């Protein structure tokens, strides 16, 4: 319960950012913070902690934190690159000094790096590399502020693992109508397929973290979507 | 010189550090420096409540409001955050990449 | 305590950055040896923000002093210009003395 | 039953069924797709692989590890004994169509050359390679729900695992071998529609104007133009209908004209 | 438990680099971008993640010791579940999918696969990008030339016998006729090249399947060269790294970690300090750094953050500084019941 005003967050990308099919929603960031924040990872009491610096429609079932916006500008616009992932089986890690191989005729047998389940796996993602992120929310300026500046939180798939959209340079600042939930009957983030608002058809929870809860149908915006810097610092 | 004092310094108390890299250091701590004499320079306005002011910046290097991505981006200090509202909305008088862009 | 009445029944127009930066202050000089650093914009109000931290200090262990040095010559003016009168008020609302000393 | 590689073996890998006995009751689910073993009635294929890993595969997950020399040809002369498997094949696609419950195989010259005249009795073959896939997709009417498999390639794990029924042509899930996370998809996802539109009314632009609307989305989804000259080369070339048919997505962009290119 | 946010800058003593095959293309080796070439290239957090995981490791590995044979504990398995976390014998604790905190056992019987995840069981410790601080400050490092050694010291012609001066020769003159052939097959290449951005379909396909046949016949060309397949006199390109003494902003976290997890993360900093090496190049001493890591947490309820210490890795030492940091770096070395082998 604090008084909670409609606020847009622009922060610099500064890695490409790997988005799971569904475009990463500005309340998945602050749970992910809020669990860093409280060292907790029970949904519950976090969900109650985020609901103290986000608003949350009771009725649709969601925060009011709008997804990810790409905001780019006339210098660099969105571009596709691989957030790229490779087993580095170093001489180090391939040494008689880390482990002990089996032997034959005194040779230690190599570790087949060609594949198998010793592979060196070679994970690539698609990943879109824009200048600016942007997201919209009804929440405290305060709160999230210190979250996104302080809170290890990036914008897309893995930035716990792969460091995958680390930002900086979070910037709020204050709108005029609320654009998180809706925009002129255009979802900004997942709704539930009953609010009307149109989009593209998915299935993901409501409410974050999105790998958890009964995946129900939703409406969710374009995962990659676009928007000119200079009309996204308009309000 | 002031890089060299610091360079110096740095040296014979053992820190490992490149020439460029304290003047690094000393253009960032000049840029502060700056950004707060601006400030001061800005104070100059605004001295009572009732007060209205013009505030017009005519360096080329003043950050736009859309180009958040400038090297002196820390400049956007200078305006009081309360008006930062009124850093957004402001009149250029020479803006850069001033076009309609279709690849919204 | 005094703190909250004070203020709005001695008829200053106090703010909430007024109260806030007042609050900071007061604590930040009850800490003992240490050093505190606040900015205060200007509209926040300075000449009476961190006195009134100092007579609410001086009611307790009334037996320090609270030297206020400011580099301006015209702002040593301010402090005993228009706002003397406002100080002494706010001493008798709290009720024990301002004792000034309009050093230079 | 009502899983991805159960349409696909029903559909396509179903020749090879007197090439792999009975099946054996197992209890632990099938490593190789995945799910468990309630909807496999309790049977199925125990396994090793080429790295000493005990394995189960069900019914339709064990077809893509058969050998069937006298059926799918022989795939490295070296080896005569072990012909051609569905799970090893690279290059190789194919379009299933659920409902029909049919097959259509996009396999290169060589693959084709390699399988003997028994096999396409049972399949239909047409000569396609990795890159001709699109152009088959493209031209011919496809039917749905369907499965097309883009490279059966050798993990055939992730490739039983990026499975999915494209229902329209709207979203056509390409499996290419490569596991089909939820962050992967729009490498793996072709809009046949959005593809065939914007074909529809590219045939309104010069050649010329062609290859520049081509080269100017291609290096800006790989950020090697600024979003402003991209503009201006749209503008002067009057290419902003094509770009207002563009996903906002760069990969799908790309995608789609890599498509557009090869047809 | 308690979040430890390790913010801080690394400054670079030898250039810092690394290989990232998207990044990389034929134009030359660049880092990461973000976008096109006129942006800002940032130092994976994926190499500082696998440098500090193979770091831990090695903690771990010389905590546990050797057995009585002299030979590590850790077998293949093993060892890669705590190098990379890959289950290559298909043994390992399948947690539930949707029951967050599993693995508790796990975690604290193995630190190490508690600060690092294994597949399926997510990692604590989150290993951001070395962000640099400036508009300036990557260039592209190495290059050079390779130089055959008796062109440039005729001396070392002294040692050569007469029959392996005849061998030199004949590299030299198979050298360069192989260079006078290769750039004009590569020219016939960049003239197909050309016209490849004037074509059409059919005469696309016509003239992309001649390039390839003229990389073959470039390849059947090197081949045939009896003394040497690579030409010695070659100009080394260029790879692209941090400038010497560049900041970068690291930002690094642990999340809800115990004390002991904690300590194991300190310890393998601290090891990482004696060979502060990150990304490759090793043979221009590539990758030397010095960091230093204000360790902060979160206030128990309230949103500030708390200074717990500092991190200071330098060619001198490793400077720790903070009570709670020396807690859990000893609180790691106690505990014992740390169990790596399964
Ligand atoms: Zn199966």
């Amino acid at each position: 319960m604090l008084n909670f005003k409609p606020y847009r967050v622009i922060m610099s990308s500064l890695t490409p950012v790997v988005i799971s099919g569904i475009a990463p929603s500005l309340d998945g960031i602050l749970y992910e913070a809020l669990s860093q924040a409280i060292p907790s990872n029970e949904p519950g009491v976090v969900l109650a902690r985020l609901k103290e610096i986000l608003l949350f429609n009771d009725e649709l079932g969601v925060f009011h934190a709008s997804s990810l916006r790409f905001g780019i500008t006339p210098e660099q616009g969105i571009g596709a690159t691989t957030s790229m992932r490779c087993d580095y089986l170093s001489p180090e890690k391939l040494s008689t000094a880390m482990f002990s191989p089996r032997t034959r005729r005194g040779l230690f047998t190599r570790v087949l790096l060609t594949g198998g389940p010793t592979k060196r796996r070679m994970t690539t993602r698609p990943a879109y590399s824009a200048p600016y992120l942007t997201f919209d929310f009804v929440g405290s300026s305060e709160a999230v502020e210190i979250l996104l500046n302080h809170a290890h939180v990036g914008v897309g798939y893995d930035y716990f693992s792969a460091a995958n959209g680390e930002f900086n340079n979070v910037t709020i600042l204050p709108l005029d109508i609320d654009t998180s939930i809706s925009n002129e009957g255009m979802a900004l983030r997942p709704v539930p397929v009953n609010s009307g608002l149109n989009g593209i058809k998915g299935v993901s929870p409501l409410i974050p973290p999105y790998f958890v809860g009964e995946k129900l149908n939703i409406v969710h915006p374009a995962p990659v979507r676009t928007q000119l810097i200079s009309s996204l610092l308009r309000g | 010189m002031k890089a060299e004092s610091l360079y110096g310094y740095l040296k014979e108390r053992g820190y490992s550090r490149t020439f460029e890299a304290v003047n690094r250091n000393i253009y960032l701590e000049n840029l502060r420096k700056v950004i707060r004499k601006a400030k001061q320079s800005v104070g100059r306005g605004i001295r009572s409540e009732n007060d209205t002011v013009r505030i017009i910046i005519l360096d080329p290097r003043f950050p736009e409001p859309t180009d958040l991505s400038s090297k002196h981006r820390s400049l956007e200090h200078i305006i009081p955050v309360r008006f930062r509202r009124e850093y957004r909305s402001c009149e250029i008088l020479s803006p850069a990449y001033f076009e309609e862009d279709i690849q919204c | 305590m005094n703190t909250s009445a004070v203020f709005e029944s001695a008829g200053l127009s106090l703010r909430k950055v007024q109260q806030d930066y007042i609050e900071a202050a007061a604590g930040a000089l009850t800490q003992d040896h240490k050093v505190a650093l606040i900015s205060a914009e200007t509209g926040v109000g300075k000449t009476l923000g961190y006195l009134v931290p100092a007579l609410l200090i001086l009611l307790k262990n009334p037996e320090a002093k609270f030297v206020i040095a400011t580099n301006s010559h015209a702002l040593m003016h301010q402090i005993f210009r228009s706002d003397r009168p406002l100080l002494e008020q706010i001493a008798e609302q709290c009720g024990i003395k301002v004792t000034f000393s309009r050093l230079m | 039953m009502n899983h991805p590689v159960e349409s696909v073996y029903s559909a396509l890998t179903s020749i090879l069924l007197p090439y792999m006995g009975e099946p054996v009751p197992v209890q632990r689910n099938c490593s190789c797709c995945g799910r468990a073993p309630s909807e496999f009635d309790g049977v199925g294929f125990e396994l090793v692989n080429a790295y000493r890993e005990r394995v189960v595969h069900c019914r339709p997950c064990q077809t893509f590890f058969v050998s069937a020399p006298e059926l799918m040809g022989v795939e490295n002369p070296k080896k005569p004994t072990t012909g051609q498997k569905f799970g090893m094949w690279s290059g190789v696609g194919a379009v299933i169509n659920v409902e029909d419950n049919s097959s259509v195989l996009l396999a290169p010259q060589g693959v084709v050359n390699k399988l003997p005249e028994h096999f396409f009795d049972h399949v239909e073959v047409i000569t396609a390679t990795s890159g001709q896939h699109l152009e088959y997709l493209f031209n011919t009417e496809l039917k749905f729900p369907l499965i097309y498999i883009q490279n059966f390639g050798v993990k055939t794990y992730e490739l039983v695992r990026s499975l999915r029924v494209s229902l329209s042509a709207d979203a056509i899930y390409t499996c290419a071998d490569q596991l089909l996370t939820r962050q992967n998809e729009v490498l793996y996802m072709l809009d046949l529609k959005k593809a065939k539109e914007l074909h529809q009314e590219i045939k309104n632009y010069s050649k010329k104007e062609m290859d520049i609307f081509i080269r100017t989305v291609t290096l800006l989804a790989y950020s090697r133009i600024t979003p402003e000259a991209a503009s201006n080369e749209f503008k002067k070339n009057n290419l902003i209908p094509l770009l207002l048919l563009l996903p906002t997505d760069p990969h799908q962009r790309l995608s789609i004209l890599h498509l557009l290119k090869k047809v | 438990m308690r979040t430890l946010n390790f913010n801080g800058k690394i400054s670079t003593l030898e250039p810092l680099t690394v290989t990232v095959k998207n990044a990389v293309s034929t134009s030359g080796h660049r880092l990461p971008r973000n976008g096109g070439f006129n942006a800002a290239p940032y130092f994976p957090g994926t190499s500082i993640r696998g440098t500090l995981r193979h770091a831990a490791h090695k903690v771990i590995v010389d905590r546990v010791g050797l057995n009585a044979d002299g030979k590590s504990p850790f077998d293949l398995a093993e060892h890669f579940m705590l190098a990379q976390g890959v289950d290559i014998n298909g043994e390992a604790e399948t947690f539930a999918p949707g029951e967050i905190n599993a693995g508790a056992e796990l975690r604290s019987k193995n630190p190490l696969i508690s600060l690092f995840g294994r597949w399926g069981l997510s990692g604590k410790v989150g290993i951001g990008n070395a962000i640099p601080d400036g508009d300036n400050q990557w260039g592209m490092f190495g290059g050079g030339a390779r130089s055959i050694m008796f062109q440039r010291d005729e001396s070392l012609m002294e040692f050569l016998e007469t029959d392996q001066v005849d061998r030199l020769e004949r590299l030299l003159e198979e050298q360069a006729e192989a260079s006078v052939d290769i750039s004009q097959i590569k020219t016939e290449q960049d003239a197909l090249k050309k016209a490849m951005k004037s074509a059409d379909k059919d005469t696309k396909a016509e003239l992309q399947i001649k390039v390839r046949e003229l990389d073959e016949k470039i390849q059947a060309r090197k081949d045939q060269k009896q003394e040497s397949r690579e030409s010695i006199r070659r100009p080394i390109d260029p790879y692209e790294a941090f400038i010497t003494g560049a900041e970068l902003s690291h930002r690094m976290s642990i999340k809800n970690a115990t004390d002991e997890e904690a300590g194991l993360f300190i310890s393998a900093l601290i090891r990482f300090a004696a060979e502060p090496r990150f990304g490759g190049h090793a043979n221009h001493n590539c990758g030397l750094v010095e960091a230093h890591w204000t360790v902060t947490t979160w206030k128990p309820g309230e949103l500030v953050p708390v200074t717990l210490g500092e991190i200071v890795i330098t060619p001198n030492g490793v400077e720790i500084t903070g009570d709670e940091l020396f807690a859990m770096v000893k609180a790691f070395n106690e505990n014992q019941s740390f169990d790596f082998t399964a």
